[PDB]
């Protein structure tokens, strides 16, 4: 079949995936903070 | 048992996907990393740094005591080098 | 007579009995009858019990100032500990009732019978040509009774620390447990409520989905239940219409279409979760407690920055500091 | 008409069904989950509870939380553009604005979600017994996260969104409300525990009374997705439980409704009890018990024991659990047993 | 060879029930994993091991197992030479490669079945003769092993005896209790408070002696099963199938798993408090000791001291009259230990020895065990759930006991599961009720 | 008075148990 | 709100003279305090004798004075009772009893000074917490 690319599913998936990794990257950096 | 969307199996398997996402996915990661490591996150959410919970001598907590003049009261708490 | 004993064995094993008294039943029925009769009599008329062995009798029976909610069967004395205390071990019944004698008689008989009850849940399944493993599901609530009535006392070194047989007495067991073990901050317990919440969740899930996808065979002013006859050939609900709905609620592949894969999950989730919660009490019976994040996050100077974990610790201290008033003589509670 | 064309699009069978409900559900639901995940990692609870509550401060998955606003705020909605935050975002965060954000948003998200159930059921043409059931989780959230603090002094005494922050909410209700002694609560656990039993027992019963519809041992493949005959022997199941337990089902339609009733009814009862705890109309004591306990220093039940535990909880927790009260409890006034 | 048309993927290892060859590979590859762990872990423990520091404060569970056998230790459990630890570790780790080799080989190269490639090694589950024979083989192998312990104890060095006359030290046992009345007496002992059944062993003479009996008996039954077949009742009672035999051994391990849990938690002898931590009762006993010692030095008469309840602050009586420690520690009046025994008399704790025979080494021993009770958190924070972070510690007795109970339990479930299937497999309905011939439908209605 | 009330209800539940088990409606197959 | 050298300035001897520790010494002391003290002296208390704590004030009224580097260090070698009228090295960890208390074998004079410093710096930071028990947790 000739499937499309940008779809409603694509939107949804990204609304969760994009912030997630951005957070996973943020948290990963926190592991090195100290005092 | 099927709809318009392109079957995940194909996409997660397609070389084109990875050619894209080997760039995109690490990019966000490094971005989130910088968000913290540059101390920006501290200012965006007013989260105290390890040396910004109390004043040097003070051992009291900066508890907000009134709603309407809270914002003003909060700023006053930052004043005492907190 | 073809043979008395041979007939006897045939009556026991008989699948034509209203209640299947099995071979496990031969042990179950007497033990359960002893437990229940002693319980009922105790719960009503038993005298106060010196649970903590400090000569400080705790009354938990109806006739002695209690009601259903407060009333309980008080655990054996702490002076007895893990010692075996049958009726024939006491100078008199008066002494036996004072030292929490009934408690042991009940829990031992119960746990014994309740185990045979599991054994019987296999036997009948065998005699009827159906698959076993039903008893395996019952192993989870049983292992909890075992953990609460036997394992924890063994670990702690006394039956006086086993869960009392009553409503308010059960609440006491929990509050104190939380103080000394911080059970809320333990993975196994968390897995427990996960199975229990999920269980109730899934129970409502399945329940609703099925009953909502019933094939119409009833009148507008007639009970929808009558649209089913005991001993049907075909199904009474449209499992394909059910999957169609729930498949659209979330998304298709996150929905069951296999009734067998469904009911397995329906059984697996709670049993496994309760299995862990049973292992939780059994693990914390040897003082391997929940996470201790007290005074974890501290600032650049060294000051202690409190978390919710600290707020929990304060509540726990109050329980610890106040439980069993006159029972302690020394700083550390190591028993 | 544009409406029916708008309708057409929304009600289109996609991978993730949108629908009219989706216009309410997805925005709120996403912001609610997002707001939590945000505060969980970044926002602090220092200026509101004197607590660290984020990964950024060093909290872990258990100790993290989106804490309630200060007691000063009252029952304020705490709008970003409200008199408190005054449009400021950072201030808004520090005043626990994210709590009312998560709460109110999530609340509407629960409204949209049940509406979705209603909307999807109608389209598929199935009975809405999935929406009726979902009323129990609603009542709980409404009663606990909204009604309860609305009866108290402020949002501050509502359960904070977080693992540990919920555990103290439990211990609090014990110490202060004696929540375990409440009949409505007892019915609650009776429904949940009994519901988690029905779930277990029914699944196991079915899997172990199945017919043989295949030649393999893994009987999972041997199921017919297209109805037809019953996949498990309802008749055998009946005779089984009738002999081991004495009582047994014999009407699948009732058995499944029962599986709906029990857990939904339980949660509803637990809700009513909490609604009473808002006005502090708790089931704390038994007057008959206290009166004898006063006159008679030798009368002791497991009930009296528990109350002493409550006194300990209240005294030792209140100072750091209610900062706004500026509590100061001298060592000598702290209720304590011997040695400990 | 084997795929979906036999079992499901998540039940894969059940496709090997009738593949003796490959089924041997698994057991040999698996046995390598056990040797691998034992080896690699010992070296891991040693790599972190600090000599001038208690073993229980270092999370050791294998090195203290070696210490018990009299290896690298001396007076009071003092670590002398760490070489035997290094040896035991590396030798194992090596043998894992040998076993692992055969394991991999028999499972992917060698014969998929054994019956043809060797009729001696090939077997039939229903072959009651081969089964009791293979069982007879292992019954000897285990039998010799039991004597391997006896040899080390009597000849090759001895064992660590905490009850040592001059104080805990490696001692050569040259007088094993062989009296059957004494030995088999333990089996007739109660499992409750006081009479402690098997766990109540309190001297190496019985330990070594008992193992002599087991060693002989085991090999004796080993020969018996080689040269015989199951009787009449033995055949009409059990189920004879590959799964059935598994189940029997599953419940067996479960039972032993429970016994081991109580052993490491209660026993003092075969689990020295010098290498492991102080046992649960021991620690609570120590606290009573400690403060009895303290306050007495402040001029208090411990004998007549009256506690809050009027029971006896420091000393009270047991239900049978013996003089014991006071407080909540009344539940642990069944505790026996080297440090405490010299204070005990014919009627329990002697008030005269307590008054002026207290030795300094006992005082600090009590202090030691008191501040090292088996209390801790999952994240390893020693003390009560309300303690503060500082002392990173959780008694090895706690780790072992909890771990081995979970395993023991799940194995009892594994038992029920596999025994229930075996009964249904044999009679033939482990795959569903026969749609045509439904048994229940042929039984009269009880209604 | 209270004790009596508690035991009575309890005794009533046990009585019910009996009738529920041994005096139920006979579960009839197919032709129901 | 940080560990300044202003905070790490503790009295060296009885004659008023002071010493200034470093963030390296502090951490090292804190670690060593966990290694050989925390077992009984967690959070400044004394499990085997709750009557005597590690409060600076308590150490000051000791005999001899133990509220300084020199004091504590001497104690860690030859410990005495609160009046000093009795040596307790036999039932208390010390250098002259390292054979009895293996943990004290490694410990060198540098370690002793670090541990001593830790005891004096903690109350400066924690305050009432350092002295009290569960009440201040
Ligand atoms: C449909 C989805 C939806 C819904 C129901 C809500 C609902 C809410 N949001 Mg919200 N939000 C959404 C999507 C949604 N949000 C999205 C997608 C975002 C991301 C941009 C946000 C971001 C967001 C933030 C950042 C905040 C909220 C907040 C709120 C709450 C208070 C807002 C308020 O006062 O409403 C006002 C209601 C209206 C404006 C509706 C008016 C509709 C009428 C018909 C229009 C009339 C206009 C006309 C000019 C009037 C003329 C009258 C004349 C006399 C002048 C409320 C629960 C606040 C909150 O949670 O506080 C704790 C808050 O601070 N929202
Ligand atoms: C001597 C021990 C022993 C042996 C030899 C067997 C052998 C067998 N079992 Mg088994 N079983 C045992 C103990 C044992 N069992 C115990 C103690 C239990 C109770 C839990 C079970 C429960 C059980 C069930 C429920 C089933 C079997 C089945 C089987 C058969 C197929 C094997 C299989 O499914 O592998 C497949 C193996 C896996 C899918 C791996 C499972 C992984 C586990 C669950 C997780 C372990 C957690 C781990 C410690 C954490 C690691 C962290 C991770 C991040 C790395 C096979 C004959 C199956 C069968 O066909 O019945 C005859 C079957 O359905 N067993
Ligand atoms: C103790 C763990 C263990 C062991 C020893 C085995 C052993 C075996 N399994 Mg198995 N299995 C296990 C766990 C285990 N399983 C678990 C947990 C699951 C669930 C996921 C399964 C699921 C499963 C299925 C579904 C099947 C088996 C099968 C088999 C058999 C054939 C293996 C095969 O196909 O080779 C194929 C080998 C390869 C593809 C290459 C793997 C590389 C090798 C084997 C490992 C090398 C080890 C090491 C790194 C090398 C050291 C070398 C050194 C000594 C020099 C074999 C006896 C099959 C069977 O029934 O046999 C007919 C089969 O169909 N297993
Ligand atoms: C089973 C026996 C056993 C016992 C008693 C111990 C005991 C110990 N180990 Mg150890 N270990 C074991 C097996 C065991 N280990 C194995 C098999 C391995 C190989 C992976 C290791 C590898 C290992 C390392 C690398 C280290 C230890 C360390 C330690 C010590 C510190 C304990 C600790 O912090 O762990 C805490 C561990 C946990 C809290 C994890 C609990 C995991 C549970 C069991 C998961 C259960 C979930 C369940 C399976 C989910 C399945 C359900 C699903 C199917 C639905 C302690 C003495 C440490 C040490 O010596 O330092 C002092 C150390 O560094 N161990
Ligand atoms: C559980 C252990 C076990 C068992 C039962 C078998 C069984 C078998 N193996 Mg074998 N094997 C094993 C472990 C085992 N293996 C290991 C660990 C390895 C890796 C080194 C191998 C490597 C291996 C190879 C390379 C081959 C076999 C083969 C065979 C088969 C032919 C018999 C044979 O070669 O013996 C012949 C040898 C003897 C009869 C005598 C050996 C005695 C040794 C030298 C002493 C053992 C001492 C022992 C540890 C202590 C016991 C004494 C104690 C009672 C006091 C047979 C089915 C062959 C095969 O596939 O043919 C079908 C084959 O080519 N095996
Ligand atoms: C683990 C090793 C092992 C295993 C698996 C077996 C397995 C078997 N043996 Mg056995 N045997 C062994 C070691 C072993 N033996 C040793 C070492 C000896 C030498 C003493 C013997 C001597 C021996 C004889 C003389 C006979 C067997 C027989 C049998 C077969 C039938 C067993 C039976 O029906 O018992 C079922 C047991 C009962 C019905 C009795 C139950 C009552 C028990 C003993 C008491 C309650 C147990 C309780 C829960 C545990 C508490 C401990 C207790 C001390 C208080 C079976 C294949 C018989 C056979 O078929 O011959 C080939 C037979 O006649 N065995
Ligand atoms: C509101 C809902 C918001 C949904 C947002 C989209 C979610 C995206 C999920 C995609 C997953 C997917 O499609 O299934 C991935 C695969 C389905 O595989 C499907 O196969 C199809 C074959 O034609 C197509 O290839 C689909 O693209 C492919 O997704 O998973 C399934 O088999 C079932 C998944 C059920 C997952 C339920 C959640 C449980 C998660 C487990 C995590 C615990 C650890
Ligand atoms: C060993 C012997 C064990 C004795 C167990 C006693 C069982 C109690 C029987 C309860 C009565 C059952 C009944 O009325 O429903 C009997 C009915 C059986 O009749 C049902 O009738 C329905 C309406 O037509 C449908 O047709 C069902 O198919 C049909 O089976 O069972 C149910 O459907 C209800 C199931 C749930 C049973 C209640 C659980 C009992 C819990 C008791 C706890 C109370 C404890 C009080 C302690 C003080
Ligand atoms: C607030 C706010 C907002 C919102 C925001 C958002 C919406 C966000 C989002 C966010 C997000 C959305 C985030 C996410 C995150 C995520 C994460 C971070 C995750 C993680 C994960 C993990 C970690 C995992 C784990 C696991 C599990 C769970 C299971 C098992 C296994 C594993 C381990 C894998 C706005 C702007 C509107 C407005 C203002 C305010
Ligand atoms: C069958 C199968 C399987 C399994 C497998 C196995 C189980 C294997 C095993 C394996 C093994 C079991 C291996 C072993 C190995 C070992 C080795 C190889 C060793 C080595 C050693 C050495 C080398 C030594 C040396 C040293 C020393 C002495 C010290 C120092 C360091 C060192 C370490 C170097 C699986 C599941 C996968 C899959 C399916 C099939
Ligand atoms: C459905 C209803 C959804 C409504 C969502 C509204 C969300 C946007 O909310 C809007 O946020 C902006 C900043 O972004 C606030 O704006 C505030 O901060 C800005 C600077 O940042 C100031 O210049 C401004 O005067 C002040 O009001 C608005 O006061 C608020 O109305
Ligand atoms: O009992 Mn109930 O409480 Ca387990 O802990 Mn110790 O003893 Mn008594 O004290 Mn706490
Ligand atoms: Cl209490
Ligand atoms: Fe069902």
């Amino acid at each position: 079949v000739s499937y499309p690319i940008f779809t409603v599913r694509w939107v949804a998936v990204h609304t969760l995936a994009v912030p997630t990794i951005f957070f996973l990257g943020a948290i990963a950096a926190m592991q090195f903070i100290q005092r | 048992g099927t709809t318009g969307e392109r079957p995940f199996s194909d996409i997660i398997t397609s070389v084109r996907y990875w050619v894209i996402h080997s760039i995109t996915i690490p990019a966000l990661f490094i971005a989130g990393w910088l968000f913290v490591s540059t101390g920006l996150a501290y200012d965006v959410f007013g989260t105290p740094r390890p040396d910004s919970y109390y004043a040097q001598e003070q051992r009291s907590i900066p508890l907000v005591t009134d709603r309407f003049e809270a914002k003003q009261q909060v700023e006053t708490f930052l004043e005492q080098l907190k | 007579s073809a043979n008395l004993w041979e007939r006897f064995c045939n009556w026991v094993t008989s699948t034509d009995n209203r209640l299947y008294v099995g071979w496990f039943g031969v042990i179950m029925i007497p033990t359960l009858l002893a437990a229940t009769i002693c319980f009922v009599i105790a719960f009503i008329a038993a005298p106060p019990v010196d649970i903590d062995g400090i000569r400080e009798p705790v009354s938990g029976s109806l006739l002695y100032g209690n009601n259903i909610i407060t009333g309980a069967v008080v655990p054996s004395s702490n002076a007895i500990g893990l010692h075996f205390y049958p009726i024939w071990e006491a100078a008199s019944l008066d002494e036996w009732l004072y030292n929490g004698g009934p408690y042991q008689l009940i829990i031992f008989h119960f746990l014994l019978g309740a185990s045979c009850y599991m054994g019987r849940q296999w036997e009948l399944s065998y005699r009827l040509g159906m698959r076993p493993w039903i008893c395996v599901a019952y192993s989870a609530p049983l292992a909890s009774a075992f953990a609460v009535f036997l394992i924890y006392p063994i670990g702690q070194g006394s039956f006086s620390d086993g869960m009392p047989l009553g409503i308010s007495g059960t609440f006491n067991f929990m509050i104190v447990f939380q103080a000394e073990h911080n059970i809320l901050m333990h993975p196994f317990h968390q897995l427990g409520v996960a199975g229990v919440f999920g269980g109730a969740l899934f129970c409502a899930m399945h329940g609703s989905l099925v009953t909502s996808s019933l094939i119409r065979e009833t009148t507008e002013t007639e009970s929808a239940n009558y649209g089913y006859k005991f001993g049907q050939e075909e199904e009474t609900y449209n499992i394909v219409a059910a999957h169609g709905y729930f498949g659209r609620l979330i998304f298709q592949y996150a929905s069951f279409n296999n009734s067998r894969s469904l009911h397995f999950f329906l059984a697996a989730w709670p049993v496994v979760g309760v299995w862990f919660t049973a292992l939780g009490i059994s693990t914390m019976a040897f003082n391997l407690n929940g996470f201790n994040f007290n005074h974890s996050v501290i600032d650049a100077k060294g000051n202690v920055i409190n978390t919710w974990a600290d707020i929990i610790n304060r509540a726990n201290l109050g329980m610890e500091v106040m439980h069993e008033r006159n029972a302690h003589n020394f700083p550390l509670d190591l028993a | 008409g544009w409406f029916d064309i708008l309708d057409d699009w929304l009600k289109r069978d996609r991978f993730v069904f949108v629908g009219w409900s989706g216009i309410l559900l997805f925005p709120c639901a996403y912001l609610a989950l997002g707001g939590w995940l945000t505060g969980t990692t970044f926002v602090t609870s220092w200026y509101t509870h004197g607590l660290a509550s984020s990964y950024l401060e060093g909290c872990n998955f258990l100790t993290v939380a989106v804490s309630t606003p200060a007691n000063s705020m009252g029952h304020s909605l705490l709008l970003l553009w409200g008199p408190e935050a005054q449009g400021d975002f950072t201030r808004w965060c520090q005043l626990g604005g994210l709590w009312t954000f998560i709460a109110l948003h999530g609340a509407f998200g629960l409204i949209g979600f049940m509406l979705r159930q209603f909307e999807i059921a109608r389209l598929v043409g199935v009975r809405p017994y999935n929406a009726i059931a979902f009323s129990a989780p609603i009542a709980v959230f409404v009663s606990v996260f909204l009604i309860y603090p609305l009866g108290q002094s402020s949002w501050f005494f509502a359960p904070s969104f977080g693992v540990a922050a919920i555990f103290r909410f439990l211990l609090f209700f014990q110490g202060f409300h004696n929540w375990t002694l409440n009949p409505f609560h007892m019915m609650g656990v009776a429904g949940v525990l009994g519901g988690a039993l029905l779930c277990a027992i029914h699944g196991a019963t079915v899997e172990n009374t199945l017919f043989q519809d295949g030649e393999g041992a893994s009987t999972f493949r041997a199921f017919n997705p297209t109805q037809a005959e019953e996949t498990y022997s309802m008749v055998t199941a009946n005779r089984f439980w009738s002999q081991i337990f004495g009582i047994a089902f014999s009407n699948k339609r009732w058995l499944h409704f029962f599986m709906l009733f029990v857990p939904v009814t339980g949660l509803w009862m637990s809700a009513i009890g909490v609604v009473g705890l808002a006005l502090n109309l708790r089931s704390y004591d038994f007057i008959s018990q206290e009166i004898r306990a006063a006159e008679d220093p030798e009368f002791e039940t497991f009930y009296t024991k528990n109350l002493l535990l409550n006194e300990g909880i209240r005294a030792w927790m209140a100072p750091q659990d209610q900062p706004h009260e500026n509590f100061v409890f001298p060592e000598e006034v702290l209720p304590r047993g011997n040695a400990l | 060879d084997q795929e979906s048309s036999g079992f499901a993927w998540w039940a894969g290892n059940a496709r090997l029930i009738n593949l003796s060859g490959k089924l041997l590979g698994a057991h040999v590859a698996h046995a390598g994993l056990i040797v691998f762990w034992a080896g690699a872990m010992t070296l891991f423990e040693l790599a972190h091991f600090i000599p001038e520091k208690p073993m229980y404060e270092q999370g050791l569970i294998l090195i203290p197992h070696i210490a018990t056998l009299g290896w690298g230790v001396g007076p009071g459990g003092e670590v002398v030479d760490t070489f035997p630890f290094f040896v035991v570790g590396v030798v194992h780790l090596i043998s894992s490669a040998v076993l692992g080799f055969g394991g991999v080989y028999h499972a992917i190269r060698g014969p998929e079945t054994l019956e043809e490639y060797s009729s001696f090694f090939g077997y039939d589950w229903k072959d009651k003769n081969k089964m009791t024979t293979i069982l007879g083989f292992h019954l000897i192998v285990l039998g010799i092993g039991a004597l391997l312990l006896v040899a080390k104890a009597m000849f090759f060095g001895g064992l660590y005896d905490t009850w040592a006359p001059g104080g805990g030290d490696v001692r050569v046992i040259t007088n094993p209790t062989l009296d059957p009345r004494v030995i088999f007496g333990y089996l007739l002992k109660s499992p409750f408070g006081g009479e402690g059944w098997i766990v109540s062993v309190n001297n190496l003479e019985d330990v070594v002696g008992g193992h002599i009996w087991i060693g002989l008996i085991c090999i004796a039954g080993g020969i018996w099963h080689i040269l015989t077949t199951p009787f009449g009742w033995a055949r009409r009672a059990f189920i004879w199938s590959g799964e059935a035999y598994l189940s029997y051994s599953l419940g067996a391990l479960s039972m032993m798993g429970f016994i081991a849990t109580c052993f490491v938690w209660f026993n003092n002898t075969v689990y020295p408090s010098e290498f492991y931590g102080p046992t649960g009762p021991e620690a609570s006993q120590a606290q009573a000791m400690t403060f009895l010692i303290r306050d007495q030095k402040l001029g208090a008469n411990v004998g007549s001291a009256q506690g809050p309840t009027g029971l006896g602050k420091y000393l009270m009586r047991s239900p049978t009259g013996e003089i014991i420690f006071g407080g909540e520690t009344m539940r642990f009046w069944d505790f026996r230990g080297p440090w405490l025994e010299p204070l005990r008399g014919p009627n329990g704790l002697d008030l005269n020895k307590i008054k002026n025979d207290i030795q300094p080494w006992q005082e600090r021993r009590a202090a030691e065990y008191m501040t090292h009770a088996p209390l801790g958190s999952l994240n390893s924070v020693g003390g009560v759930a309300t303690e503060i972070n500082s002392v990173n510690f959780v008694s090895p007795r706690s780790w072992l006991a909890t771990s081995h109970f979970v395993l023991a339990f799940f194995f009892l479930v594994g038992h029920l599961w596999h025994a229930g299937r075996a009964r249904a497999a044999a009679a033939g309905f482990e795959k569903g009720i026969d749609r045509e011939s439904e048994p229940v439908l042929s039984m009269p209605s009880l209604d | 008075m209270e004790t009596i009330t508690y035991v009575f209800i309890f005794a009533c539940i046990i009585a019910l148990f009996f009738f529920a088990i041994f005096f139920r409606e006979p579960p009839r197959i197919t032709k129901k | 709100a940080e560990l300044t050298p202003e905070v790490l300035t503790v009295p060296l001897n009885s004659e008023g003279k002071t010493i200034t520790l470093t963030e390296k010494q502090y951490l090292e002391g804190k670690r060593l305090f966990q290694y050989a003290c925390a077992s009984c002296h967690v959070g400044g208390i004394t499990k085997t004798n709750p009557s005597l704590d590690l409060r600076t004030e308590t150490l000051a009224l000791a005999t001899p004075p133990r509220d300084n580097i020199e004091g504590l260090v001497d104690y860690m070698k030859n410990p005495t009772t609160y009046d000093g009228e009795q040596e307790i090295a036999e039932v208390h960890p010390s250098l002259r009893s390292a054979d009895i208390f293996p943990k004290m074998r490694n410990l060198t004079e540098k370690d002793l000074v670090a541990i001593a410093g830790h005891i004096l710096v903690e109350p400066k930071i924690l305050g009432d917490k350092w002295g009290g028990g569960k009440v201040y947790y």
